[PDB]
């Protein structure tokens, strides 16, 4: 009933955060801010009315069923997680985190087949590494014999590096041993601004 | 000034029940309904129900019906929350809240201007489980005078955390230890990787050192090129 | 020309100056006699907005009823503010009389006569009156007793049905009797009797009306989730005594889906120690009077709360209870509003 997007915003101080929430029913919508280690705070209620203490840098808008919270001139105290709300319903949340800017850098992609030691167990883990890229936004898709995979993958991302300001991502595809031995081509496809076209790293099961 | 003060955090096991309190002040306690909202990392904030100090009237969220109880003490102006049959899914920070608009005549419940500081509740088994460490082999490609990637996959441990070093901390450059992920089985897993020159694979030995204090487990694993 | 406004109303009644009955005594010093030939002007080509949930007529009646009860139903012991008050607590004569509320000079009451008016929004057939109809200040929970009926269909009333924190008032178009009795010769034990054949047919009509509001979903009734006895049970006053009746059998989902056809008997008890609905605290009253204590009432409405939550279920769940006592006056004042003449 409440669809909030995007999941994450990685912005620098001074920039503007645009956070949207799509509802299936009209009625007073509120926005909340949760700073790290602190209780959530009411920012906006009734679509566009600011709560007490909230600076005019925060503003709410609505177009059709789409509600938007815009935060201009981001400060340190503005970063955290934001939630939209209608009655007892809340959005998934939007994480606004500090991003230090640098030149665009494409990721180096590596794919790792399951170990033989692990295949003895009964499950197979396929790991795809995206190393040292910027900006944070990147898409990973798994393909098994050229068939798109969904629901069997988990991702993890590092904090922005304090030296080179890059990010690194790890995606793991998990299959049963039996299912793993049913297919040949295991491919992982990376799309990122630093690449002119999507890059695919793959291996064939069995051959080295 | 309106204030909501909650009781201290606590740790619980699955099967236990829990009770937390929310002490109110700065307004006419009987005029305004009190809500309970819980927050867990990565999930939607979840409304558990409201409670009106007048008569102690309650409305519980459908998915919690039967396991939650909300009471109050008029004299001490304190609201209470009880949650039974705890599991891991109940791990969260629990807040009591009250609507911004509340008079002796009317209220709007859902604009939560007033929050308690929150009460952390962790529900977990006392059992511990050591990790399985599998190698992420450097693979027989990636140039001759370029950079290769290798690491180890640290799978199925409980609880957090594990730490990873390489060559007893002698190797730090290009090392990335990823945040763990929670699997469907309820067990954690992470990867640690390092990029090194490809020309060093036949010379330098690379060992990941996995530490898991809760299970008292220290495991070293050598990651070398597959032989074929 | 006029405009919506609030003012200090005055009450009118047919109270007997000789009656020892409590409501009669109150109305004797608080109200004026009624008008033998009331005037009503049906305004033509006039459409007006109404809002029963924002009607300050309700606030004034509440103050009156509180004033009445506070001055008439005095306890032996009053426990409030951490202190103890001990007074005399003689038995009284108790039976609510109709009370009319009227506007002073410069003000007139507009009355909505749309037969299907749900409580909020525009009204086509508006008339002008000086006084409301006679309203009996019946204090009760869960069930509305001895009130007026809806003229045509059963009407669901709420400020906002999507809001689970907002009370739902169900307005019946056919009354069903509830017959409560404390027999002569445990003295505190009692019961209420209801024709299950009549009630279940009405309750079936209620769910069918509710289906019109909730996308033909399965309608389900459940007992109250918690709270003091005043809200988890049907609480009311009969002949001065405080009754608490269990309504679990009144909302039997099986009967509105073979056997339910007959007489329904609800277990009731008379309590000497109650929570005052005036929001004060605990009051201690004397034991019940002897002989048969009986009240035959018209069930004319139901107070409901709907279950909410971040769920995805094919059925809506409703529970007896509602908001507070002010809602009892709302259900009778819903078709009225005060306007100021220029
Ligand atoms: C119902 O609530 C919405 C906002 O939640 C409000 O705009 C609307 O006017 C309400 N409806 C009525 C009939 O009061
Ligand atoms: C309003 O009055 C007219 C005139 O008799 C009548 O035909 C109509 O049914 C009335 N409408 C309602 C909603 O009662
Ligand atoms: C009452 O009727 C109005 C039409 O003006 C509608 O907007 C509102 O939703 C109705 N309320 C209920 C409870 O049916
Ligand atoms: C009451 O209203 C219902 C529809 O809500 C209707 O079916 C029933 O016949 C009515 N009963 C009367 C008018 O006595
Ligand atoms: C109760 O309802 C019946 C018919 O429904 C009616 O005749 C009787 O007068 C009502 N009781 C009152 C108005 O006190
Ligand atoms: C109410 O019930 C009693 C039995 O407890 C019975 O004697 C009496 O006749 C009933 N009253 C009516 C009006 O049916
Ligand atoms: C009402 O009676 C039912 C039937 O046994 C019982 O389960 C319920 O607890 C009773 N309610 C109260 C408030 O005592
Ligand atoms: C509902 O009615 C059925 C059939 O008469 C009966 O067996 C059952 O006990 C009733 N339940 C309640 C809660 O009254
Ligand atoms: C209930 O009322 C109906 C009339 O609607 C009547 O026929 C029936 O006999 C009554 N049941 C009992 C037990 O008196
Ligand atoms: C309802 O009215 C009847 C007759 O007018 C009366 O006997 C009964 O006690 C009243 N009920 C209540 C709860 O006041």
């Amino acid at each position: 009933v409440l669809t909030q997007s995007p999941g994450t915003l990685s912005l620098s101080p001074g920039e503007t955060a645009i956070i949207s929430c799509r509802t299936s029913q009209y009625g007073s919508l509120a926005w909340y801010q949760q700073r790290p280690g602190q209780a959530p705070r009411l920012v906006i209620y009734s679509g566009s009315t600011r709560a007490a203490g909230i600076p005019d840098r925060f503003s709410g808008s609505r177009w059709g069923p789409d509600y938007t919270l815009t935060i201009s001139n981001l400060e340190s105290g503005d970063f955290g997680v934001y939630y939209c709300q209608q009655y007892e319903f809340f959005g998934q949340g939007t994480k606004v985190q500090v991003d230090i800017k640098r030149t665009v850098a494409a990721p180096s992609v590596f794919i790792f087949p399951p170990s033989d030691e692990q295949l003895k167990s009964g499950t197979a883990s396929v790991v795809c590494l995206l190393n040292n890229f910027y900006p944070r936004e990147a898409k990973v898709q798994w393909k098994v014999d050229n068939a798109l995979q969904s629901g069997n993958s988990q991702e993890s991302v590092t904090e922005q590096d304090s030296k080179d300001s890059t990010y690194s991502l790890s995606s793991t595809l998990t299959l049963s041993k039996a299912d793993y031995e049913k297919h040949k081509v295991y491919a992982c496809e990376v799309t990122h601004q630093g690449l002119s076209s999507p890059v695919t790293k793959s291996f064939n099961r069995g051959e080295c | 000034q309106v204030r909501l003060s909650q009781s201290g955090g606590q740790m619980k096991k699955p099967g236990d029940s829990m009770r937390i309190s929310c002490r109110a002040s700065g307004y006419e306690f009987i005029n305004c309904p009190i809500n309970w909202i819980r927050l867990a990392p990565g999930k939607r904030p979840e409304w558990m129900g409201w409670m009106k100090p007048r008569g102690g009237a309650v409305s519980y969220a459908r998915q919690l019906q039967g396991r939650v109880t909300m009471t109050r003490d008029m004299y001490s102006e304190t609201a209470f929350l009880e949650l039974r049959s705890l599991t891991s899914d109940d791990t969260a920070v629990y807040f009591c809240t009250r609507g911004k608009y509340c008079t002796a005549r009317d209220y709007y419940n859902w604009d939560f201007e007033h929050w308690g500081q929150g009460t952390p509740v962790t529900v977990s088994s006392a059992s511990t489980k050591g990790p399985s460490v599998f190698p992420l082999a450097p693979s027989s490609k990636s140039t001759s005078g370029g950079t290769a990637a290798l690491g180890c996959l640290v799978k199925d441990y409980f609880p957090e955390p594990v730490t990873v070093s390489w060559n007893s901390g002698a190797l730090t450059s290009g090392v990335h230890t990823f945040p763990a992920v929670l699997q469907s089985s309820g067990l954690y897993s992470l990867s640690s990787v390092v990029t090194v020159p490809s020309s060093s694979l036949g010379t330098q030995t690379y060992i990941c050192n996995v530490n898991h204090k809760p299970s008292n487990t220290k495991v070293d694993k050598k990651v070398e090129p597959k032989s074929c | 020309v006029w405009k919506d406004a609030d003012t200090t109303l005055f009450c009118a009644s047919d109270a007997k100056a000789h009656e020892t009955e409590v409501h009669n005594v109150w109305a004797t010093h608080a109200c004026v006699p009624t008008d033998p030939n009331p005037q009503e002007i049906h305004l033509e080509n006039v459409t007006e907005n109404f809002n029963m949930w924002k009607n300050n007529m309700v606030e004034q009646m509440q103050e009156d009823v509180i004033s009445l009860w506070d001055q008439s139903l005095q306890p032996c012991v009053k426990l409030t503010g951490g202190s103890v008050i001990k007074q005399a607590c003689p038995k009284i004569s108790f039976d609510p009389i109709p009370i009319h509320y009227c506007t002073p000079a410069g003000y007139v009451i507009l009355k909505c006569n749309d037969k299907n008016f749900n409580g909020t929004g525009p009204c086509k057939n508006v008339s002008s009156v000086q006084c409301t109809h006679g309203i009996k200040p019946v204090v009760s929970t869960q069930l509305l007793l001895n009130g007026s009926l809806a003229e045509e269909e059963i009407i669901i009333r709420s400020e906002n049905l999507t809001n689970n924190a907002k009370t739902i008032i169900v307005h019946l178009n056919k009354s069903v009797e509830i017959n409560c009795t404390r027999p002569s010769n445990d003295i505190r034990k009692a019961y209420c009797e209801i024709n299950g054949t009549k009630w279940n047919k009405v309750l079936k009509q209620v769910t069918e009306k509710l289906k019109e509001h909730f996308n033909n979903k399965t309608i389900i009734f459940q007992p109250p989730s918690g709270g003091d006895l005043e809200i988890t049970m049907h609480h009311f006053n009969c002949r001065g005594e405080f009754f608490y009746c269990n309504t679990t059998q009144l909302f039997n989902n099986t009967c509105i889906g073979k056997g339910c056809n007959g007489t329904i008997t609800l277990p009731c008890k008379i309590k000497q120690i109650i929570n005052m609905w005036q929001g004060t605290g605990q009051a201690m009253y004397a034991p019940p009077i002897d002989g048969k204590i009986n009240c035959v009432s018209n069930i004319t409405g139901i107070l409901l709360t709907r279950d909410g939550g971040a769920n995805n279920t094919s059925n809506e769940t409703f529970r007896p209870g509602g908001g507070n006592i002010k809602d009892n006056w709302r259900s009778e004042l819903y078709k009225y509003k005060v306007v100021q003449i220029e």
